[PDB]
């Protein structure tokens, strides 16, 4: 089981980025998916989740709508879209599975509030230097 | 001096009031006996006070899409949404149980919401006929250097009219003034007839018709992002209680367009209509006519060019010291002066006269010996 | 909404025993049933050690337990070692559709 | 255990014959034979040959305009001779006052590039070349197996109107043979499946054929020479002053409201897939193992399905297993067995109407259940 | 007679800026208007051209579709929209107004091909630095 | 195409004439009938001289003439004053539809 982030590194301010992330050794198709990111010398902070269909997407406050995550099931693929970046979004960003929701929603389709949830597996993170 | 150049041309002539007919892309030209040669040409028409009776979305698009489902028994899901109104929300039955999150099995109450935002419209007007302005350009025939096939307005005085101030008393600078008498004579009743704007293109289409549109509407009171009937562009499917979907049904801009075959177009406002004109010139004077002939020698300036009427134009200027002075003028006598009482302001200056030519040919003369201009023309 | 507080800083001994808080404002029971930790030693990516408040992974050593309250989620470290050193973050819903980490706190191990 | 929480869900009771269908579930059991799940996951087109591809919105863009002075001949663009540029030739009036000696009618071309900006496009599709995809799934009373909709548990086979019969091997149940008969809604033949984005439909090819839109043949996939360009394109001359060249707007929701007597596809195919199974060469996982002696634990509350049938998770405390669960009251989990102490198990059983009593395992430590139907 | 361009200034590589004219003391809706650029202690170039209508937009070789000529007949303003500069458009940037063609052509409508020309009007010009 | 060439640069003494040429290359009588000449002035702007290969505007002094044929076009400055000083510059269309500069001749008066 891995996830492997892509598409990181030096971005000017109000410039665009798209992160991507390959997952491999489960059943990619059935798992909400989320983006981590961790500012330098910083903590842990929750960006954005995505559902089995992409039917339910959800972002962090701080993501006004600048940000939208996608995935493609066949392709194993995890993306992060990233437009008018400042220097607030600076941030190793971390592609994440939930792997304790699959026990309960094996569809990984419904947005029920408040889901048994944990971040089981993440990748390595890819650097974003909004500079 | 605007029409010269003008293929839709028409020469009226007043016996000895004169009725003319003017629409757009169409010049006029009147003559009378001892006054002035005057082009008329209807520059724009314009609706005023529109009061708009509708506005519909043609394209829509949709977003924020939130979903909230519940397990069996545990009640109806809700969103804030719901109460936003420019959000489409629908409550639907999905298939729930141990493999999907649930403790019992059972049909768990769904609801879809998504922000209806519209990509574009079409408004529909109600205009008051009276309130339709028309602007009519009345050029004198001043043989002046510029004015001929001048397009600009430098040379001509602008007149506005609507079929309330159908009458309007115009002054030409050394002519005196012109009483203008219009009626209005549009195409179809703006009344029951709505004048429905779609970008840059326009119609005049039946009410009864325009409120009966399958479209999402905001009223003309609402000018607004609470858009009535937003199902008419939305639809949610849930065929078999796994998930319910919101999809946009795609923009009806051609299928407006199609719609609007059978239907009154406007180019874009250049209207249909035309307006039927009466002229008085009784307060109308040939500027000069006080003024002694011209004894010296005339130069051809530009060569004798034929307009599409068969009428011809003579650019020429002014040697002798007698201007400001009358061109003598003549084609034998056989054809007629257009250009009537042709006058030299400055010998620098240059004049164009329009003259109709006889058919066959004939001898154009400007001037008097020595020096005289005889000129040849074959119509 | 919902924030979630945790001390900044944290020592122990070798051998001793060490609990870590996760307190909410706008917080209530479900906050707490929901919390999950995550240990993070230093240039490592974070690692899973509880959730739904209580339950540990398998793998995840039996040093490291659990409490959850009304008004609280509690990470324990029983048996300090070396290697316990790292920055611990708990997590929990921000709203009914969003997630929250707390501010984490960093464990010194002396 | 896939069709438990499925709704529209058929127990069939045995060759059998079932009819598979999207989001239907079947349910097949016969005398000393495993309990099996069906269900058809994907329905697929596989080598379609696209007919024509159509334009339903466009943009003009580089519009281009040259003129000529009267008598002085007829007026070119090389754009006239790009196939991506429409164009069109009229008259206007010139003369001194526009920049020409003579006063006439001048000749005029406007050009402008013609983009596509959505398209649909009409496949032929072979009848035979429809794939479909059925999950068969034992009713193994996995602690997992109950409601999973992944496909870790069930073993995934494909058919097609030719290859209709498939034998299909089941991991510690023996062969399953299934003769599988097409039953599709419309006919394929003079048929065009007409794809608009996300939207899709089988209609008739003539009507295909005859729309008044821009078209790309199928041979040209990926071309930029849309022929009939006019359908879309209107060049506007009332008073001979200027020539204007305008698009004539997105036909998407024309289409849309053009499509409605017409077969919709959400590929999920209207559609059914009548079958016939043979289950000689299938066999009960155990049926020589012995009895349970010890006692059974309640992992989770008894639970009702939506066809009044319920479900028991169990785990084993003796020292048996593998061994076969004492059970007792129809049972729809047939044979149910332990494979470990550790891994409990899921029974699906049919109660009586009223109160029952359910007994699991033997005494000492037996289990007297009670329910109300 | 004057021509006031303005929107002139520093502009980072890759960057976008608009640039603007305000024309005076004549019959602007008539009139051809262009622009020409001239890098530092470099010639003239000339950039683009637009008629009375704006049905007629024409550019240099070099402004391969990165610029956008484009003008307010009642407001008597000439635009020029530039994306994806480079150190290669430093210059200074002139309004120019064609009034020889206003005496063939008063409609200023018509684009005749090699028709009779003059910038007889010129802006002071605005400085595009692109550093 | 249409390329326009000019002499580099040109000297000139006070009271004598000179002329700067301008020769085409994939050009033909139309180019130089179209030949519009610009002076401009050591920190000016640019000023029209001539226009329509030999017109000259009001205004501009009496001193500049020009010339046309079927291969050249020529700008004469008679009576050289210092004030002459300055860039010159031919244009003319480079195609139907976009005009084009000559290089450029910087005239010294000495
Ligand atoms: C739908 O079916 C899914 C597949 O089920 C499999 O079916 C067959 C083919 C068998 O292989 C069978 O063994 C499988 O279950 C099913 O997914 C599976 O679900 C389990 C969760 O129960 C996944 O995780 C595994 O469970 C432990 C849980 O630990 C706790 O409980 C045990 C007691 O059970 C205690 O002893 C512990 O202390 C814990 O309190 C997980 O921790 C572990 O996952 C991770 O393991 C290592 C840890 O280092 C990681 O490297 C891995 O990446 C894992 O993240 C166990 O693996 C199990 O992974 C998963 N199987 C598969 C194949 O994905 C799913 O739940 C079913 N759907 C529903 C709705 O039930
Ligand atoms: C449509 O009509 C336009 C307006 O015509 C006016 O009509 C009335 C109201 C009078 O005011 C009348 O005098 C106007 O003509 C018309 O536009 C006008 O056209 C002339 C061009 O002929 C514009 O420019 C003027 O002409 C000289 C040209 O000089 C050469 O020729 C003379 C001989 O005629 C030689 O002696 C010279 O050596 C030259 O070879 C221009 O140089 C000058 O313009 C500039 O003058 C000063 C110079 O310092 C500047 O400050 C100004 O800003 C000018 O740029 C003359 O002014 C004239 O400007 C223009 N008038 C207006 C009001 O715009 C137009 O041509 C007609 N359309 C057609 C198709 O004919």
């Amino acid at each position: 089981v891995q996830l492997v982030e892509s598409g990181g590194g030096l971005v000017r301010p109000g410039g665009s980025l798209r992160l991507s992330c390959a997952a491999s050794g489960f059943s990619y198709s059935n798992h909400w998916m989320h983006w981590v990111r961790q500012a330098p010398g910083k903590g842990l902070v929750w960006v954005s989740r995505i559902n089995s269909d992409g039917s339910t997407r959800n972002y962090a406050d701080f993501v006004k709508g600048r940000f939208t995550i996608s995935r493609d099931n066949a392709e194993n693929t995890l993306y992060l879209e990233m437009n008018s970046l400042t220097a607030d979004d600076t941030a190793v960003y971390y592609c994440v599975r939930d792997g304790v929701r699959f026990y309960y929603d094996s569809t990984g389709y419904y947005p029920d509030s408040f889901f048994k949830y944990g971040m089981d597996v993440w990748g390595q993170g890819t650097t974003v230097t909004v500079s | 001096m605007r029409c010269i150049g003008i293929s839709n041309r028409d020469f009226v002539e007043g016996v000895s009031w004169v009725d003319i007919v003017l629409e757009h892309g169409s010049c006029v030209t009147t003559m009378a006996k001892n006054k002035p040669t005057l082009d008329f040409e209807l520059i724009k028409t314009e609706a005023k006070q529109p009061a708009t009776l509708r506005k519909y979305c043609i394209e829509a698009k949709l977003t924020n899409t939130t979903t909230e489902s519940r397990c069996p028994t545990q009640g109806e899901p809700s969103l804030n949404e719901e109460q936003d109104k420019r959000f489409i929300c629908k409550h639907s039955m999905v298939d729930r149980g141990w493999g999907n999150g649930c403790g019992l099995f059972g049909k768990g109450g769904i609801v879809t919401c998504a922000k209806f935002t519209c990509k574009k419209n079409m408004e529909g007007k109600i205009v008051q006929p009276e309130n339709l302005e028309y602007t009519i350009v009345i050029t004198p025939h001043s043989g002046e250097e510029h004015a001929v096939g001048n397009d600009t307005g430098k040379h001509g005085k602008e007149i506005k009219i609507t079929p309330q101030s159908s009458t309007t008393e115009a002054e030409l600078t050394g002519y005196g003034t012109v009483t203008m008498e219009c009626s209005p004579r549009t195409g179809l009743d703006f009344n029951e007839m709505v004048l429905l704007q779609m970008e840059d293109k326009a119609w005049l289409v039946h009410r009864q018709w325009f409120l009966d549109l399958p479209l999402p509407w905001l009223p003309g009171a609402d000018t607004g992002s609470n858009w009535i009937q937003k199902e008419t562009l939305v639809t949610f499917k849930n065929p078999h209680a796994k998930k319910q979907d919101v999809v946009v049904l795609g923009s009806q801009e051609g299928c407006m367009h199609t719609a609007l075959t059978g239907a009154t177009e406007i180019q874009m406002l250049l209207f249909t209509g035309h307006l039927k004109c009466r002229l008085r010139m009784d307060k109308l004077q040939l500027k000069g006519m006080s003024y002694s002939m011209c004894t010296g020698k005339f130069k051809i300036v530009k060569e004798i060019a034929e307009t599409q009427h068969g009428t011809i134009v003579i650019r020429v200027q002014y040697e002798g010291d007698g201007s400001p002075c009358k061109i003598p003028f003549e084609i034998t006598v056989l054809g007629r002066l257009i250009t009537v009482n042709p006058i030299v302001t400055e010998k620098d200056s240059p004049v164009n006269i329009e003259a109709e030519p006889p058919f066959g040919d004939s001898y154009i003369i400007v001037g008097v010996e020595p020096g005289q201009l005889k000129l040849n023309w074959f119509k | 909404q919902s924030v979630l507080t945790q001390p900044v800083s944290v020592s122990g001994s070798p051998g001793q025993s060490i609990t870590i808080s996760c307190t909410g404002t706008s917080s209530n029971a479900d906050t707490y049933n929901l919390v999950s930790w995550y240990q993070q030693r230093p240039g490592k990516a974070p690692k899973l050690m509880i959730y739904e408040g209580t339950k540990r992974p398998s793998g995840v050593s039996n040093r490291f337990s659990a409490s959850k309250s009304a008004t609280a989620a509690s990470l324990t470290i029983s048996g300090l070692q070396p290697e316990d050193e790292a920055d611990y973050y708990c997590c929990s819903y921000a709203t009914s559709r969003t997630l929250v980490f707390g501010g984490g706190t960093k464990l010194t191990v002396v």
